[PDB]
C-alpha cells in the first residue's frame, strides 16, 4: 500500500507569509494526491483535487503543486482561519490511504490574558454544590499560569484546567480554570481569587470576589 | 439499412459496462489502478481497439473476466464500425 | 445541504455491538461509492472500508482488523457499518464520505462519536455564568455558560443558535470519575447587554436532550 | 534475484498484545508473498497466501497486508502457540527467494 | 539577428500591472512555442508559463503563484505576459525564449528588468574620467565613464559603439537613497590616444535616454 | 515535477584542465537533457541538446554525456571566456524544469 509521508509535522509561520505543506509518496502515484483541511472538532473539507485543480468555495490563496512522489500544498498568505489539520490523500492505487497530518501554527502579537472570575450560581447552589470559574482568554503565547486563593490563602485541591488550541479567529490561546467545591465547605469563606501569570506582564492578573 | 449505428451503440455499451465493471472488480486488490470510472473508460477504449498501451490493466480474475467480455464484444463491435466506415470511404474513392 | 446525516453519538458496552446510519441527500447517482473513516482522539485519518449502494459491493482495509460489515439500504438511501465486538480501542469519531467513483470525497459527514464504556449515560447539567456585582465593565462583557455532569462526549454549545459566533470559546472537556465537564464564552460589547438577550443552546446527543439558558444579570 | 528483508529478527512482546511481522522486498513483487510458520523441530506451514488471503485452518488473529515492497503479517493477540519462527517468500519472479525469518518470543 | 525583442525595462509601481512584450523575426512555424522565464536578482532560471500562438493555448506554472496571463498577437507577432498585483518579490529580469515544440530554447531574448518601486524615474548624468596633469603613462592609459544618479536599472554602456570592448570593465551598480551609480572603464594602448576618439554611449531604457561622452585630455 | 539537481555549485580549476558538470534527475528522464550558458548581465545560450547532440557556434571542447538520472557537461580545456554559469533543462516530463546553477571559477 502507498505509504504518503508528511514532513514536517508542525508548520510554525508569521502572519502573511507563504507557507508550503509537502507530502511524499512512497511511489510514484501520477497526480492522484488530494488535499483536507480539518479544524478543531470538525469535519475534513476538500480543498484541492488532483494535485493542483481549485475546488468551488476555496480561497485562491490555496495552490497546489507537483507529481510523481512529491507533492505541495501552498498558502499564499496566511490569516488565523487557515489554522487547522492538513491531509493528503492517494487515489492512484487501492486502497485509498491518508497522510500522517501537519498542523499549521501562526506567530501572532503577544496578548495578554483578559481574567474573568465567576461566582458559583444560585441553580449549581440548590443542588448542594458549588464551583467557581475563571477565564483566561485570547492570551499569546500559550504559556500561562493560573493561582487559586480562598481568602488570601493559596489552594489547589478540585481545580480543573482547560486548554484550548491556537484560536482560528486571532491566534490566540485560552484556558479555563475551574475549582470545584461543597456548598458546605464553599460557604465557609468570603473571598476568592483568579491570579493569572503570563509573560506580557510583571505584575500578575488578579480578579477577585467577595461571596 | 445503417446498421452502423446499431453496432455503434453496441460499442458504447461495452464500453461503458465495461469500465462500470472493472472498476467493482478491481477495487479490493491491493496495487491495483483501474479503480476509477474516468479512467476505466479509456481502458475500455484501449482493449476493444486493440491497441493496450499498457499504462492500465486488470490484475484480478473477475476483472481479467470483464476484459475478457470487453474483448470479445468491443473487439467484434469496433471491427463492425471500422469497416462500415471503410466501406463508406470507398464509395467516394471513384466520384473523384 | 447537510448531504450526509449520521448520528450525534453511540454508547457501546465492551464486548457489545453498535451499528452507524449515514443518510444521503443530494444527487444519487449509480457510481457513487460509501466510505468510512476512523479518527481516533489525537490521531490522523484511518479509511475503514467502501461500499457502493448500486451493486452491494464492499471493501475493507485490509492494513487493520477487520471488525466491520459495510451493508446499503437502496430504498431509504442509508448506509450502514456494523462494528461487532468492540474494544476501548475501537472509541473514536467514524465518518461517512461520499465519492462519486473519481478519487477524492466531495463531501463528508459530521462523524459519530463512539464511546466504548461500561458506565450509563447521564445527561448535563447547564449553569449560568453571570458577572459579579464589582466587576468593572469593558467595552466588552464576558459570560459564558457551564456544561458539568455529562457522560459520554460530545456536547455541542451554541450561542443564540449561531447567531452569535465571533469571540466564543468552548474549552475541551476533563473527565471526573465517569462524567465530563466543560465551559463556553462569549464576549459582546457592553451596550448590547442585557439590552439583547444571550442563550447559550447545549445538546447532548447522546442522552437526547437539548436545553436552553438565558444569560441574565445579576442583581 | 528478490532479496526478502525480515526486519527485526527477535520480536518479543507480552501475551494478548497485538504484533506485526516486517517484510520488505528488493523491488516492487505487487502481492505475491506468502507466510510460512516453522515450530520446533517441526516443517513449515502456510498462513496467509497472497499478503492478505487466509488459508483454510489458520486462527483469524493472523492477518496480513501490504503491496510493492513493504508487506506486514499481524497477530490481534498472542498466545504461548504462535512461538515460532515466520518466514515469507515472493512468487512474482523466478526464482522464488525465502525471507531471513523471524522469531516471536513472549 | 536579433530573433525576439523585448523592452529594455519596466518600472511598475506597488500593486499595479505592467504589460511585457516580446516580438518574434525569423522562420515563424505554426509548431512554435513562446516561453516566459523568470530570474530574480542573484537566483536562477525560473519557468514561468508557454503559450503557442497557433492556437492561443497558454499554460502556467503551477509550483508558484500564477500572476501572469500569457496573450499573443499572430498578425504582428508579438507575445504578451500580463503581470498582475506585483510586489517586491517580483523584481527580476523575464526573458522570452522560442521553443520549435522538440524541447529545447533555441533562442532567447535579452530579457526585460522589471523593478517594482513607488520612486520616479530619473535620467542618468554622465561625466567623463580623463588622467590628471601628473599621471606617469604606460604603454596603456586608463580612463572611463561615470554614470551616477538613475532610477531604475539599468543602464547600457559601450565604448564606440562596440568597437573597443577588450579591456573593459562595468562595475555593479550601488544604492544610494532610490539612486545608482556605477562606472566603466578602458585600456587602449597610449600612442592610440587622444590621436584615435574614445567615447561612451550610455543608454538607460527606463527613461529612454542615450548619450555620448567624447573623453578629451585634460590640460 | 522533475527536480534537476547540479552538484556541485562552484567549480574551481586551474587553467588547460578539463572540466566536468553534474546534473542528477529525480527520476529517469532518458536523454532529454540540454544544456545553457549564461555569462554576466547576459541571456542564456544553448550549449548542447539532448545531452550530446553539439549546437551550431560552440567549441567542440564542449561535450556531453549520460542518460537515465545522470548527466555530465564536460570542458575539453578551460579559458576565461568559460567563466560564467551553467544550467540544465529536461523536456521528458511536463513542466519544464531548470537546474539550480554551477558556477565555473579559474
Ligand atoms: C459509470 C461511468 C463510466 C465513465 C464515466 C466517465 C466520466 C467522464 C468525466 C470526465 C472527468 C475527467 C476526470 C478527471 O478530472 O481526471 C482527468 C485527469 O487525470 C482524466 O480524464 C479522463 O479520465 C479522460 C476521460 C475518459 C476518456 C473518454 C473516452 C471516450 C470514449
Ligand atoms: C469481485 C466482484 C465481482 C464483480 C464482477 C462483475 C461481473 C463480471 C462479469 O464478467
Ligand atoms: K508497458
Amino acid at each position: 500500500d502507498i505509504l504518503l509521508t508528511q514532513s514536517p509535522a508542525i508548520l510554525s509561520v508569521s502572519p502573511g507569509e507563504r507557507v508550503s505543506f509537502s507530502c511524499r509518496a512512497s511511489q510514484s502515484i501520477g497526480t492522484d494526491i488530494h488535499w483536507y483541511q480539518q479544524r478543531t472538532n470538525g469535519s475534513p473539507r476538500l480543498l484541492i483535487k488532483y494535485a493542483s485543480e481549485s475546488i468551488s468555495g476555496i480561497p485562491s490563496r490555496f495552490s497546489g503543486s507537483g507529481s510523481g512522489t512529491d507533492f505541495t500544498l501552498s498558502i499564499n498568505s496566511v490569516e488565523s482561519e487557515d489554522i487547522a489539520n492538513y491531509y493528503c490523500q492517494q487515489s492512484n492505487r487501492w486502497p485509498f490511504t491518508f497522510g500522517s497530518g501537519t498542523k499549521l501554527e501562526i506567530k501572532r502579537a503577544d496578548a495578554a490574558p483578559t481574567v474573568s472570575i465567576f461566582p458559583p450560581s444560585s441553580e449549581q447552589l440548590t443542588s448542594g454544590g458549588a464551583s467557581v470559574v475563571c477565564f483566561l482568554n485570547n492570551f499569546y503565547p500559550k504559556d500561562i499560569n493560573v493561582k487559586w486563593k480562598i481568602d488570601g490563602s493559596e489552594r489547589q485541591n478540585g481545580v480543573l484546567n482547560s486548554w484550548t488550541d491556537q484560536d482560528s479567529k486571532d491566534s490566540t490561546y485560552s484556558m479555563s480554570s475551574t475549582l470545584t467545591l461543597t456548598k458546605d465547605e464553599y460557604e465557609r469563606h468570603n473571598s476568592y481569587t483568579c491570579e493569572a501569570t503570563h509573560k506580557t506582564s510583571t505584575s500578575p492578573i488578579v480578579k477577585s470576589f467577595n461571596r | 439499412w445503417r446498421c452502423a449505428g446499431a453496432a455503434t451503440v453496441l460499442l458504447v455499451i461495452v464500453l461503458l459496462a465495461g469500465s462500470y465493471l472493472a472498476v467493482l472488480a478491481e477495487r479490493g486488490a491491493p496495487g491495483a489502478q483501474l479503480i476509477t470510472y474516468p479512467r476505466a473508460l479509456f481502458w475500455s477504449v484501449e482493449t476493444a481497439t486493440t491497441v493496450g498501451y499498457g499504462d492500465l490493466y486488470p490484475v484480478t480474475l473477475w476483472g481479467r473476466l470483464v476484459a475478457v467480455v470487453v474483448m470479445v464484444a468491443g473487439i467484434t463491435s469496433f471491427g463492425l464500425v471500422t469497416a462500415a466506415l471503410a466501406t463508406w470511404f470507398v464509395g467516394q474513392c471513384q466520384q473523384q | 445541504q447537510v448531504q450526509l446525516q449520521q448520528p450525534g453519538a453511540e454508547l457501546v458496552k465492551p464486548g457489545a455491538s453498535v451499528k452507524l446510519s449515514c443518510k444521503a441527500s443530494g444527487y444519487t447517482f449509480t457510481s457513487d461509492w460509501i466510505h468510512w473513516v476512523k479518527q481516533r482522539p489525537g490521531h490522523g485519518l484511518e479509511w475503514i472500508g467502501e461500499i457502493i449502494p448500486s451493486y452491494g459491493r464492499a471493501n475493507y482495509n485490509e492494513k487493520i482488523q477487520k471488525k466491520a460489515t459495510l451493508t446499503a439500504d437502496k430504498s431509504s438511501s442509508t448506509a450502514f457499518m456494523q462494528l461487532s465486538s468492540l474494544t476501548s480501542e475501537d472509541s473514536a469519531v467514524y465518518y461517512c464520505a461520499r465519492e462519486r467513483g473519481d478519487g477524492y470525497f466531495a463531501v463528508w459527514g459530521a462523524g459519530t462519536t463512539v464511546t466504548v464504556s461500561s458506565a450509563k449515560t447521564t445527561p448535563p447539567s447547564v449553569y449560568p455564568l453571570a458577572p459579579g456585582s464589582a466587576a468593572q465593565t469593558n467595552s466588552m462583557v464576558t459570560l459564558g455558560c457551564l456544561v458539568k455532569g455529562y457522560f459520554p462526549e460530545p456536547v455541542t454549545v451554541t450561542w443564540n443558535s449561531g447567531s452569535l459566533s465571533s469571540g466564543v470559546h468552548t474549552f475541551p472537556a476533563v473527565l471526573q470519575s465517569d462524567l465530563y465537564t466543560l465551559s463556553s464564552s462569549v464576549t459582546v460589547p457592553s451596550s448590547s447587554w442585557p439590552s439583547e438577550t444571550v442563550t447559550c443552546n447545549v445538546a447532548h446527543p447522546a442522552s437526547s436532550t437539548k436545553v436552553d439558558k438565558k444569560i441574565v444579570p445579576r442583581d
